[PDB]
RNA sequence: AUGUUUCUUCUUUUUUUUUUUGGUGAGAGG
RNA sequence: GGCCGGGAACUCAAAGGAGACUGCCAGUGAUAAACUGGAGGAAGGUGGGGAUGACGUCAAGUCAUCAUGGCCCUUACGACC
RNA sequence: AGAACCUUACCUGGUCUUGACAUCCACGGAAGUUUUCAGAGAUGAGAAUGUGCCUUCGGGAACCGUGAGACAGGUGCUGCAU
């Protein structure tokens, strides 16, 4: 159903006059594997609650990408604050490789053929914002035949 | 309405009526609502901006009377009209009540 | 007064112990000297109850008859399906999801139609 | 130096004492002597019998012990012959006929003592102590007891440095003596130390 | 105005009950 | 010599409770909160006092109340006068 | 919450080392009881005599000795091992 896949764990603290209490920022991703992708932001005072509180936002953050034949459409820029990752096309290259801590994200969209390279600063947090944002402004050939040209079949040849 | 005094002291129960009444007028007659409705009507978006933010995240279509000073960044149905009148808002409320007269059958 | 206090149970899925099995009905003991009946038409076609078995069913009718059973319980009617979904699906008990219609072929197949006003919830 | 027992401040006003009988100062001794060392021998054998409280009420020239367990089937064992075996080893010790009251509880899992030695019965073999507690804590929460703050102590996780943490769920009265909350403690001595336990399970009010 | 040195950690797996109104004496029927 | 009768008024003796809450009055103040005067009362603003020591800091002390992992003595560091 | 012996764990000297105390193994002594002593006391050197109940009555629990012991004993250290 939601096809969970969980990745992140690292301490953050507060440093009060009592001391520094280790909160646990933990991230994951939720999706069908056939078009609906969207994640949640979670943290707690331990590990197993944070992966459970991140679930509810991921139920309401699923954003569709019009999965064409279980892959992308065309090379799009996933530039966001900290990472400038490209979404390189590979039309049934039959290779599922993306960035570190992006690979486990792009198992839940379902694809099997795409290339990537996380340009800039190697951060796991700007990935999951950008790897949906790269997927967001991406559009299948029908929608960008629905707007440009005003002749759907002529860009289709 | 029958008891509520003979189970503790009389001093306590006026705090309860303070708790009852101020949560009566502020929770309204909305206790028998369905919890999550299908639409919400907005009269003015200046300081009720938290609603049109919150009503947009669940995909619920919600309306808006706009005046000169507020922004359409978030509302769905921008309708013009001055938000400072007594009978005219009821003329708006009498207009929707004609629709809600069909909104029962 | 116990039946009045159990206004929910009079309509929801009451639980009884099978006291007696006849050809045409099953007598349930609900406790407190309350007896209910499941009629043959109110049973599922493949159910076999024994004296001492626990049975759930919807209290669909209360009759103030001077003789006989006063509490009529069904397992075959659509109300049994609706109330089982109300108990098993919190979102129906919280009125977030509404069951609009239910059609049933008892012990074989049913259909339920569900609606929600919250666009964030998939009712199915 | 913290944490006074809400037990000892509330004995008698809401909850009955763990011993009630009169004595003079002169016979304060011999009455006292019997109580400890046979409860020592009670806790040696009925450790696995899941017991909650042992109130010993011994009147002048008399003694009665109200044993409060939940599995008396292993206390009586078979045909109650083991109950007299509790009685033959106490009669020639205190010199007085000591009659035994095994007055049971219908509900074992809503008791302060049983949850304490629950983790202690499973501490010997290394368990993730959180889930071990969580199970009992949740069970005791849903079963009606409206408040629980539960403790473990020692060197948890095979640790070396000092560690203690508690799990709050519900109401905990320590400045309201009117309400009803119990507490117990046992220990776990093994090949790695003493790994201890406290609990504060809340029942109710007037 | 002054206040060494090398030293502190971090969270997702363990848990069966339940208890083995008799005697004696007389008469009579077959 | 309350010592000897008598008495159930009364101090004392000891129990279950009645008794206090900003309840009421007026000024002021945002119809609120609220301070404090007026009243009676045994007591007037948590009536005087005690008990209860939140999350936690000093990784504050104790192995010499007791428990207890390693360590060593175990013809001694253990035991007796 | 009270340092003459004690408490006392420190010191001098004189002492037993399976031991002040615990359970068990073989066997003995029954257990018990007053008193004369080398001696600072410890400990050790002795003399008179006794013997309740169950008796599966080829002896056993309550008490100590001598011998092997497993252990027993630890106010000896580590409070930053709990």
């Amino acid at each position: 159903e939601l096809q969970e896949k969980l990745i992140a764990v690292n301490r953050v603290s507060k440093t009060v006059k009592g001391g520094r209490i280790f909160s646990f920022t933990a991230l994951t991703v939720v999706g069908d594997g056939n078009g609906r992708v969207g994640f949640g932001y979670g943290k707690a005072r331990e590990v197993p609650a944070a992966i459970q509180k991140a679930m509810e936002k991921a139920r309401r953050n699923m954003i569709n990408v019009a999965l064409n034949n279980g892959t992308l459409q065309h090379p799009v820029k996933g530039v966001h604050t900290g990472s400038r990752v490209f979404m390189q096309p590979a039309s049934e290259g039959t290779g599922i490789i993306a960035g570190g801590a992006m690979r486990a994200v792009l198992e839940v969209a379902g694809v099997h053929n795409v290339l990537a390279k996380a340009y800039g600063s190697t951060n796991p947090i700007n990935v999951v914002r950008a790897t949906i944002d790269g997927l967001e402004n991406m559009n299948s050939p029908e929608m960008v035949a629905a707007k440009r040209g005003k002749s759907v079949e002529e860009i289709l040849g | 309405q029958d008891g509520t005094f003979d189970k503790l002291t009389k001093k306590e129960a006026l705090m309860r009526t303070r708790e009852l009444e101020k949560l009566e007028n502020s929770l309204g007659g909305i206790k028998d609502m369905g919890g999550l409705p299908d639409a919400l009507f907005v009269i003015d978006a200046d300081h009720e901006h938290i609603a049109i933010k919150e009503a947009n995240n669940l995909g619920i279509p919600v309306f808006a009377i706009v005046d000169t000073n507020s922004d359409p960044d978030g509302v769905d149905f921008v309708i013009p009209g001055n938000d400072d009148a007594i009978r005219a808002v009821t003329l708006y409320l009498g207009a929707v009540a004609a629709t809600v007269r069909e909104g029962r059958s | 007064m116990v039946v009045d206090q159990f206004r929910e149970h009079e309509g929801e899925i009451i639980t009884g112990v099978v006291k007696k099995v006849n050809r045409d009905n099953i007598s349930l003991d609900l406790g407190n000297n309350a007896e209910a009946v499941i009629l043959r038409e109110d049973m599922l076609p493949r159910e076999n109850f024994r004296p001492g078995d626990r049975v759930r069913g919807v209290l669909y009718s209360v009759r103030p008859e001077a003789r006989g059973a006063q509490l009529f319980v069904t397992r075959s009617k659509p109300e049994m399906l609706i109330e089982l979904f109300r108990i098993e699906v919190p979102e129906i008990g919280e009125e977030v999801i509404e069951i609009k219609a239910a059609a049933r072929d008892p012990g074989s197949r049913a259909k339920i139609a569900v609606k929600t006003n919250d666009k964030r919830i998939d009712p199915v | 130096g913290q944490k006074v027992h809400p037990n000892g401040i509330r004995l008698g006003i809401v909850k009955p004492w763990n011993s009630t009988w009169f004595a003079n100062t002169k016979e304060f001794a011999d009455n006292l002597d019997s109580d400890f060392k046979v409860r020592q021998y009670l806790t040696k054998e009925l450790a696995k019998a899941s017991v909650s409280r042992i109130v010993i009420e011994r009147p002048a020239k008399s003694i009665r012990v109200t044993i409060h367990t939940a599995r008396p089937g292993i206390v009586i064992g078979k045909k109650g012959e083991d109950v007299e075996k509790l009685r033959k080893v106490v009669a020639d010790i205190a010199g007085v006929p000591a009659q035994i009251n095994i007055a049971e509880v219908r509900k074992p899992e809503l008791d302060a003592k049983l949850v304490a030695d629950s983790i202690t019965s499973q501490l010997e073999r290394r368990v993730m102590f959180r889930r071990a507690m969580k199970r009992a804590v949740q069970n005791a929460m849903r079963l009606g007891a409206k408040g629980i703050k539960v403790e473990v102590s020692g060197r948890l996780g095979g640790a070396e440095i000092a560690r203690t943490e508690w799990y709050r769920e519900g109401r905990v009265p320590l400045h309201t003596l009117r309400a009803d909350i119990d507490y117990n403690t046992s220990e776990a001595h093994t090949t790695y130390g003493v790994i201890g336990v406290k609990v504060w399970i809340f029942k109710g009010e007037i």
